[PDB]
């Protein structure tokens, strides 16, 4: 648990959910299946800098 | 802005410009979706009519990818107050899409509970306009982006001459020469976090520009995240 440590391991929103942490994204995203990482749903997704 | 570098292509592609009749720009705005510029809600008085204009860098020499849109509707905080700037805060509509592309592409919106911890605990914020380089000198032709670290709450509010309400918050320096200026209210304030940056805040006010200990006040957008929402549906 703990969102403190380091985020919680996340790449982006932590909670603790009563016992442990959850992580979730911004819009535009998709919680990746280690239920940790963000991944982008199109091809401008936000908070990324174009390039 | 006053110090700060130079915005290079693609990093601040969230940048928003509101220009007037002129076409000449008077403040700043931030891309939040497709339809939708976060803006603050002070800079609603600086023209009889404007438009927002996206995905420009350099004012004069053509990079191609601008854009300009006509608001649809804009929608103002019901509780602002030019006497004190408390709840300056807006959000414009627009009537066609903004189509992302280089140098044009939307900002994240945070979870108020986590970027209150993680967002702003932080050591430094990003602010970036067309405003004035010096105190009282001129505009801007090229897009700036400055980083502001965080400012303790309290010797905030000792600085200040006036009342830091709920929904404001200081970053800058105390003698460091660098601070957003005229022209940047409504200017996005980003917090970068693991190469994604959040809207943590709306260019506010000033007393003066990179004064001695004062320092640049911005609008807590975590603070009326929930109203930000409510407005993205129209209200
Ligand atoms: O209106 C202005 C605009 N300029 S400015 O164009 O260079 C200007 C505008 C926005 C800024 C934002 C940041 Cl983060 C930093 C510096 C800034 C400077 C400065 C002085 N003033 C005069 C004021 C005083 O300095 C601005 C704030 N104010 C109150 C009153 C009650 N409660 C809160 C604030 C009254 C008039
Ligand atoms: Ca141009």
């Amino acid at each position: 648990k703990l969102c403190s440590l380091d985020n919680g391991d996340c790449d982006q929103f932590c909670h603790e959910e009563q016992n442990s942490v959850v992580c979730s994204c911004a819009r535009g995203y998709t919680l990746a299946d280690n239920g940790k990482a963000c991944i982008p749903t199109g091809p401008y997704p936000c908070g990324k800098q174009t390039l | 802005i006053v110090g700060g570098q130079e915005c290079k292509d693609g990093e601040c592609p969230w940048q928003a410009l509101l220009i007037n009749e002129e076409n000449e720009g008077f403040c700043g705005g931030t891309i939040l979706s497709e339809f939708y510029i976060l803006t603050a809600a002070h800079c609603l008085y600086q023209a009889k009519r404007f438009k927002v204009r996206v995905g420009d860098r350099n004012t004069e020499q053509e990079e191609g990818g601008e854009a300009v849109h006509e608001v649809e509707v804009v929608i103002k905080h019901n509780r602002f107050t030019k006497e004190t700037y408390d709840f300056d805060i807006a959000v414009l509509r627009l009537k066609t899409p903004i189509t992302f592309r280089m140098n044009v592409a939307p900002a994240c919106l945070p979870e108020r509970d986590w970027a209150e911890s993680t967002l702003m605990t932080q050591k430094t914020g990003i602010v970036s306009g067309f405003g004035r380089t010096h105190e009282k000198g001129r505009q801007s032709t090229r897009l700036k982006m400055l980083e502001v670290p965080y400012v303790d709450r309290n010797s905030c509010k000792l600085s200040s001459s006036f009342i830091i309400t709920q929904n404001m918050f200081c970053a800058g320096y105390d003698t460091k020469q660098e601070d957003a200026c005229q022209g940047d209210s409504g200017g996005p304030h980003v917090t970068r976090f693991k190469d994604t940056y959040f809207v943590t805040g709306i260019v506010s006010w000033g007393e003066g520009c990179a004064r001695k200990g004062k320092y640049g006040i911005y609008t807590k957008v975590t603070a009326f995240l929930k109203w930000i929402d409510r407005s993205m549906k129209t209200r």
